[PDB]
């Protein structure tokens, strides 16, 4: 089960910052839970796989294309509106010279906000913990690879410089062995001239 | 008469990859 | 200007979890602000630098050694306990040693007028932190992928240099073998001609 917590601004309260928390399993397509909080109260809503695809029909959009717009708008120009009196939440998209309602939810005021706010904060701290650990693991691999690279690069340097010393070093030896054969040939010729 | 030269290469018997490498390495 | 947000368990409320937010500038030693929240209310307190120096003296501890205790206890073999009374707003913690525990710290917090503002800012700080981290892990993931390739690249470059050496080595030796063996043909020939001549002289001596 995954979740995203975004910071948003409501049209009717540009002053205060609100938090939108969206949670789901696998994909938003199979339904999700959305929670709105101002750090004091909290409003929740559940959107079933049934409702989502129902919305994808009323629009005439592929369930895929429609879920795509929600991902861009809810998981973070998008505009958000909320009425604390009706608990009705809706957001719109704003393009060049036009804007249009993109969706809405009837949220319900939560009975124990503190519990919700405490779980949200707890999640954020766990996430900070997990992310800091990964930052360490990847930081060391970055180090291992750095070293491993230098190693091989050294091997390369040494190998190429050896392929460039070969011809010259093997040829001297060849001349040495060869000269010995020649000397033996000379002495034998010499000895055959003896008799 | 000697069979080998100061480096270990035969004066009489043909040589090949394996034998010559041995002779060369011996030369420093 | 730093801060640490930790979760803690109060003895008088083992059921619910609370959060502690400590923030300072440079070091704890110069002073810090502490805030306690349960997700609905928030209590805050301040500890000045002089207050810390004095408390250390009253506890018969070397100052830095005292601040070290505060770090381990407030900024997350060392067992600490925390207590808080909503009725007095008094917050205190003790370090539990073997059969002997002792007051490590005590603060008279004040219930905040704007809990929501405080909670929102805290959550906001956490989300910003989660954000800064992801960016960093992404920057490191790319640097990881770049090195995985840069190694594979030179690794091949290596194998090729080595393979090229072996091909050149055998190539040279092959030419050497031919020339050396041609001379050995001459030597065998001359050698045997000399023996023939030796046996010839021996026949002349015997008859």
């Amino acid at each position: 089960m995954e979740r995203k917590i975004s910071r948003i601004h409501l049209v009717s309260e540009p002053s205060i910052t609100h938090f939108l928390q969206v949670s789901w399993e696998k994909t938003l397509e199979s339904g999700f839970v959305i929670t709105l909080t101002d750090g004091h109260s909290a409003w929740t809503g559940t959107v079933s796989e049934s409702e989502i695809s129902q919305e994808a029909d009323d629009m005439a959009m592929e369930k895929g294309k429609y879920v795509g717009e929600l991902r861009k708008a809810l998981l973070s120009v998008y505009t958000f509106n909320f009425s604390k009196e009706s608990a009705y939440f809706f957001f719109e998209k704003n393009l060049k010279d036009v804007s249009f309602r993109l969706g809405s939810f009837n949220l319900e005021k939560v009975e124990n906000p503190a519990e919700v706010i405490r779980e949200l904060i707890a999640y954020a701290l766990d996430t900070i913990a997990e992310n800091q650990a990964k930052n360490e693991h990847l930081q060391k691999e970055n180090e291992r690879l750095l070293r491993d690279w230098n190693d091989v690069q050294g091997r390369f340097e040494k190998a190429v410089s050896a392929k460039e010393a070969l011809e010259t070093d093997l040829y001297k030896r060849f001349i040495l062995v060869l000269n010995e054969k020649k000397t033996k040939i000379r002495s034998l010729h010499n000895k055959l001239l003896n008799a | 008469a000697r069979e080998y030269d100061c480096y270990g290469d035969s004066y009489f018997i043909d040589t090949d990859l394996n034998q010559l490498k041995e002779v060369f390495s011996g030369i420093k």
